[PDB]
RNA sequence: UAAGGUGAUAUGAACCGUUAUAACCGGCGAUUUCCGAAUGGGGAAACCCAGUGUGUUUCGACACACUAUCAUUAACUGAAU
RNA sequence: AGGACCGAACCGACUAAUGUUGAAAAAUUAGCGGAUGACUUGUGGCUGGGGGUGAAAGGCCAAUCAAACCGGGAGAUAGCU
RNA sequence: GCUCGCCGGAAGACCAAGGGUUCCUGUCCAACGUUAAUCGGGGCAGGGUGAGUCGACCCCUAAGGCGAGGCCGAAAGGCGUAGUCGAUGGGAAACAGGUUAAUAUUCCUGUACUUGGUGUUACUGCGAAGGGGGGACGGAGAAGGCUAUGUUGGCCGGGCGACGGUUGUCCCGGUUUAAGCGUGUAGGCUGGUUUUCCAGGCAAAUCCGGAAAAUCAAGGCUGAGGCGUGAUGACGAGGCACUACGGUGCUGAAGCAACAAAUGCCCUGCUUCCAGGAAAAGCCUCUAAGCAUCAGGUAACAUCAAAUCGUACCCCAAACCGA
């Protein structure tokens, strides 16, 4: 494939966040802490080869962390990168493990 | 099995070792059954040999 | 009447108080004697 | 060094070990994100943006790597003359 | 047009009552003055302590001002309690 | 749940500032509520604000800041040229239904749109970090036209009345409907066009500026609303079935005219005044090299790309400033 990029670890991390099951009505979609930068293309094709499930679209965006934490005061942010990424119906979860 | 072991595969294959060994961290350690009684943690203590393997593929860089 | 306060965050910074400290030898002195001397949690900017 | 062992507040789960590469201790290493002299440029610290090279490349890309400022020397360029 | 009128918003504070361990470390209620102007207001910037700013009261400079706040000289000195 | 009373230029609704989950659901009642509390802005859980079109990034610059070299100054350091940052201002594009316990111009459906690369086709001078235009800007005042929108009638549906009269002159309700597309109107502004000549625009330029001539006029930009289309669609009072009691599926009449308005729109206008009222980019245009059968330019469509952050949750007040 033109899987020469960074397929290799794009997605990573759920999220069982509130909006988990809540977000759930003609196709489960998703979240994962996707690296800081995994673009939606290479996040659509990461979900193909693995957890073999059929991805109809992409999102994601940024969160920043913040907090003040130190030997006196200072502390900072953290930043990640959510991704919601629809997948389908007519395919479940399957044989898997949910968590 | 693990451990120092096949330390000059060149024609390794660390790929996976990871998630296909997940079985405790991804489902066992959810509650219960990450080995209860017969053989529960294993991770630190043996498992943990993920950076052995990591650390040679990172070794035989200069290949 | 007015009683001499008046707040606004954003100017609670270069012009007093905030990260400001980080740019004066006494500025950066006074974290030290504060936070070291009698660790403070300190709160400073918000 | 060794019969135990997976640091602590809590077990528990799932386990690794008993002979000699399981722990655990000491030496030399490998790795070591982002910020911070912070040094590619900027910036309300842990964020933002670029140039020039790279490999795998389903061969747009990913990240990577270098690029601060001064001083000494080296060579090359070089104004009004 | 106007040191013009009443006049809402907006800006200000002349009077009285209440409050005075308050609803409130200056306000509430009823009246009151200005209301296209030396007007009024948002955002950001600049003036630093014997220094600033001041249509001037020693007024204002973070509930502090005949010399701010913080740390230091410092256990100042106290023929006084 | 039925009465009763209070506010209604608000004691209603929306947003900014500020706040920072106070939002919704379930729960529990120690502390907090000036009492009780099964209740809450309280506790503990969950849920709740998924983007090429909204915003920030990002181009552009204001005040102001910083500032290579530079000018000063016992040191620290001050000032400032190029230049670089800095919104509170200018630059490109999406709507209407639906749906979640909590998201929503982000998800789904229906119908669109912007820009860049690549490609095919066609026609062509490009073609700049450059020149010109343009963006592009004050205060105050005076209208006209128009729309929002309201009123009355007509139309359609509905009822004839706990007490005297109202069973057609009457009472109640509805009468709505967008971008986009065609139409270039009330108005607003400004002479076109051609040719040749040049000490101007850092070089060039057909462009802009200047000069002459020559021929006509009835032009050329701008522009609210209206009218067609969108839409024999939707929505629509109301009925009919089902209800968990909140609400649901189906069906569905009329849907026009007249008058009356604005502080909204034409109006970045018109008039007038003195205190004489950002900038840069996009945009249009002109050429340089420099290019020189090329690349590029314009248009049509085909396709790929549009990254990354934010999005959860009162506001004249019990969420902000007043303990
Ligand atoms: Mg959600
Ligand atoms: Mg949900
Ligand atoms: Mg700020
Ligand atoms: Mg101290
Ligand atoms: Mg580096
Ligand atoms: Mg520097
Ligand atoms: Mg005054
Ligand atoms: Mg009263
Ligand atoms: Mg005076
Ligand atoms: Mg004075
Ligand atoms: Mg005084
Ligand atoms: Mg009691
Ligand atoms: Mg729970
Ligand atoms: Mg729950
Ligand atoms: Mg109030």
């Amino acid at each position: 494939m033109i899987r020469e990029e960074r397929l290799l670890k794009v997605l990573r991390a759920p999220h069982v966040s509130e909006k988990a099951s809540t977000a759930m009505e003609k196709s489960n979609t998703i979240v994962l802490k996707v690296a800081k930068d995994a673009t939606k293309a290479e996040i659509k094709a990461a979900v193909q080869k693995l957890f073999e499930v059929e991805v109809e679209v992409v999102n994601t965006l940024v969160v920043k962390g913040k907090v003040k934490r130190h030997g006196q005061r200072i502390g900072r942010r953290s930043d990640w990168k959510k991704a919601y990424v629809t997948l389908k119906e007519g395919q479940n979860l399957d044989f898997v493990g949910g968590a | 099995m693990k451990a120092k072991e096949l330390r000059e595969k060149s024609v390794e294959e660390l790929n996976t070792e990871l998630l296909n060994l997940l079985r405790e961290q991804f489902n066992l350690r959810m509650q219960a059954a990450s080995g209860q009684l017969q053989q529960s943690h294993l991770l630190k203590q043996v498992r943990r040999d993920v950076a052995r393997v990591k650390t040679l593929l990172n070794e035989k860089a200069g290949a | 009447m007015k009683r001499t306060f008046q707040p606004s965050v954003l100017k609670r910074n270069r012009s007093h108080g905030f990260r400001a400290r980080m740019a004066t030898k006494n500025g950066r002195q006074v974290l030290a004697r504060r936070r070291a001397k009698g660790r403070a949690r300190l709160t400073v900017s918000k």
